[PDB]
């Protein structure tokens, strides 16, 4: 048995057909095969679910931006495009990319070619392909941060589709000028020393069938868990020498959030420590891992296709041994690492080269209205490059000291506040878009989170919890987990028209996996759960103990009893 | 408008009253009636039923093609009653 998508892939001539013919039909939508194919080119057909008894089709595009880095030229194009062809907003994402919603089919080619021609790409932003590769968003010049970022860029390059359907469709097979890929990447991509490649294929790594499902990699330096490393298919951590010189990488494998309500055979998972490789080996080890998934990940049932399942089934030792056959050597022992710390990168900070950066807090990544206009004026006036963070925030990079005051002023006039002036609950909150354009949403997330945050702060006040205190709150409209709610101290996961499943047990540094606490909590009822939990936390926590640590220490039995006993 | 919705389940006939702005699955569960589901976004066969009399608005759904809807199949998670309606539930296997 093979899923319908495997056949669509098989019969597409490397992602061209019938997308090619559907893109030029008079219909406002495209057919089912083309719907599936266009995801590979970084676009999703959507319909607006706020308008009922009538389908208004539109397309969302999603960029590829390894490390979240966005060149000034690309930022200006995306901003203009959102107003001219979209619905006036840009959406920063939990994988450091932009999404642009609301593009009519007739304008879709115009918009992707514009992106292509302004230093951007949407290739493999969706699809059964490697997704945006995460890295530390802060533009620090510190050696190992720089090295994390370069490594992420090489991995994205290594795993970029090579078939040419992309430029064929969107820029009519034009040559598009880009900076040359490091010889390291080309050489690793081409290596077939260990039977990893299809050397006669237009896709020497992906082959005809690409991967069984999406594949996600994050890269970081020891200690910095802004990337939420444990949720990824591969987590890669730079290991240095005492003098700060990178020597190698620790690798984790087999994380993922996706699950389905009532299908207990689906579940979120933390990535396991796999091993260590010397720095020159990294692209070889990464391919070895991707090829293991390519060759063994289930293609019969898409709910079980992620790499996390093959690792759950096989166990990490059998997984490692299989990967080593393609790497052609053995992993060294995983090297001890320091404790993880979450970093928002928000506020005014130093790059280390004399310039400043500023992290702009953006609720839910939604950039629109005056805030959008003000950010574009700043970014254009100062010719800034920018960086998108995995918490849906934006960093303004490369700022002269003398520009600090004028920028701070302009941002304040637009209501874009410095972290000291934002409720700490907002600073660490995320929600996925959900309704109205997500076809999978069961309830609101982005459009309901901010009244929920205010409700949580009201519970804190009522309990007598200080206003500098906080918990990580993440909300999704369905259990796919796009805002990583299974890592949250307090997750709400849509499970009915106005009800959420509550998850607890995540920690402030995203080092632990939350567990399902209660099902079908109605939106109206959330305080009946929260007030007793936060009363018990305030009354019994140890000094400075986070709500997530407290949760894991006290355990669900006592927590349900406190909640039960309130009602 | 609220309609009589008779559900033919492997266990019995249950009769419920559902508003024309409330998905059949959503109302059923709200009463205490256990029906199958997975995605609850009209994108699969989990909640599949058969319409045996009456009509529904299931235009939010996306899984079934036009032929299958013409044959009276329904995704109950994404279906609004538009009349009194009899539905045989737990028909995913039949489909499928
Ligand atoms: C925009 C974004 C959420 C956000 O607020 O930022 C997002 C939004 C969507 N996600 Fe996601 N996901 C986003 C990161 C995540 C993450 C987080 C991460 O990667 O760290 C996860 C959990 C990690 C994981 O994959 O397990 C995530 C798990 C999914 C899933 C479940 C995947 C699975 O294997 O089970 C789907 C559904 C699917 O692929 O079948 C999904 C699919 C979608 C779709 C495309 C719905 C669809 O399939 O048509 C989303 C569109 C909503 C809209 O209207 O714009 N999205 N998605 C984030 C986009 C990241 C990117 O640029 O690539
Ligand atoms: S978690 Fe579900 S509702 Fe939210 S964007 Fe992802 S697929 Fe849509
Ligand atoms: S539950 Fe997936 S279609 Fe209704
Ligand atoms: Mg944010």
């Amino acid at each position: 048995k093979r899923s319908k998508v495997e056949i669509i892939k098989e019969k597409s001539n490397f992602l061209r057909y019938p997308l090619n013919e559907e893109l030029v039909s008079e219909a406002p939508n495209i057919n089912e095969s083309a719907v599936q194919l266009i995801k590979f080119h970084g676009s999703y057909q959507q319909t607006d679910r706020d308008v009922r008894g009538q389908k208004n089709y539109s397309f969302m595009l999603r960029t590829k931006n390894p490390c979240g880095k966005v060149p000034n030229q690309l930022y200006l194009a995306m901003d203009t495009l959102a107003d001219e062809f979209g619905i006036g907003t840009l959406r920063l994402t939990t994988r450091q990319t932009f999404q642009l919603h609301g593009v009519l089919k007739k304008n879709l080619k115009t918009v992707l070619s514009t992106v292509i021609k302004n230093m951007g790409s949407t290739l493999g932003a969706c699809g059964d392909l490697n997704r945006n590769v995460l890295a530390p968003a802060a533009p620090y010049v510190k050696k190992d941060i720089l090295f994390a970022q370069q490594t992420a860029e090489n991995i994205a390059a290594l795993l970029t589709p090579q078939s040419g359907a992309y430029y064929d469709l969107w820029v009519d097979g034009e040559k598009i000028m880009s900076a040359e890929e490091p010889p390291e990447v080309t050489k690793a991509r081409n290596d077939n020393s260990h039977g990893t490649n299809f050397p006669d294929s237009p896709e020497p790594i992906y082959g005809t069938q690409y991967l069984p499902r999406k594949f996600k990699v994050a890269v970081t330096a020891a200690g910095d868990n802004s990337v939420d490393i444990l949720t990824n298919d591969i987590g890669v951590v730079v290991v240095s020498d005492d003098a700060g010189e990178p020597i190698g990488f620790n690798i984790y494998v087999g994380g993922g959030m996706g699950r389905t309500h009532r299908v207990e055979t689906t579940f979120p998972r933390l990535a396991d420590p796999l091993g260590y490789v010397p720095k020159e080996d990294i692209l070889y080890a990464i391919k070895a891992i991707v090829v293991t998934q390519r060759e063994n990940g289930r293609r019969d049932d898409r709910k079980y296709s992620r790499m996390k399942y093959m690792i759950d089934r096989w166990g990490i030792d059998r997984f490692r041994a299989e990967v080593e056959k393609y790497y052609g050597k053995k992993f060294e022992s995983f090297r001890p690492l320091p404790e993880w710390q979450f970093n928002s990168y928000l506020g005014w900070q130093e790059q280390g080269d004399g310039k400043l950066f500023y992290g702009v807090h953006v609720d839910n990544g939604r950039v629109g209205g005056q805030a959008k206009k003000t950010l574009r004026e700043i970014i254009e006036k100062y010719n800034l490059d920018v960086s998108i963070t995995p918490n849906q925030n934006l960093i303004l990079c490369g700022i002269d000291q003398a520009w600090r005051e004028p920028i701070t002023t302009a941002l304040a006039q637009a209501g874009l506040l410095e972290p000291k002036d934002v409720d700490p609950l907002n600073l660490t909150a995320m929600a996925c878009p959900a309704l109205p354009l997500c076809p999978l949403a069961q309830t609101e997330a982005e459009r309901g989170i901010l009244p929920i945050l205010k409700r949580i702060r009201a519970v804190f006040n009522k309990v007598g919890i200080k206003d500098s205190e906080s918990v990580v709150v993440r909300i999704t409209g369905c259990p796919n987990g796009c805002a990583r709610p299974y890592m949250a101290e307090l997750g709400f996961v849509g499970d009915g028209p106005k009800s959420y499943q509550i998850w607890l047990g995540g920690t402030p540094n995203q080092s632990t996996l939350a567990e399902s606490f209660m099902d079908k909590v109605k939106l109206d009822d959330i305080e009946k759960v929260l007030e007793p939990l936060f009363t018990y936390w305030n009354g019994t926590r140890q000094e400075g103990e986070s709500f997530g640590s407290f949760t894991n220490r006290t355990g669900f039995d006592k927590l349900k009893e406190v909640v039960n006993k309130w009602a | 408008a609220t309609y009589n919705v008779k559900l033919i389940t492997p266990e019995g006939e249950v009769e419920l009253q559902v508003p024309d702005d409330v998905y059949i699955l959503d109302q059923a569960e709200e009463d205490g009636i256990d029906l199958p589901y997975s995605c609850r976004a009209g994108s699969c066969s989990s909640c599949a039923g058969k319409v045996v009399s009456g009509s529904v608005d299931q235009s939010d759904q996306s899984y079934l093609d036009d032929g299958q809807i013409a044959d009276g199949w329904v995704l109950t998670c994404h279906a609004y009653p538009t009349s009194d309606v009899v539905i045989e539930t737990h028909k995913e296997e039949e489909l499928t």
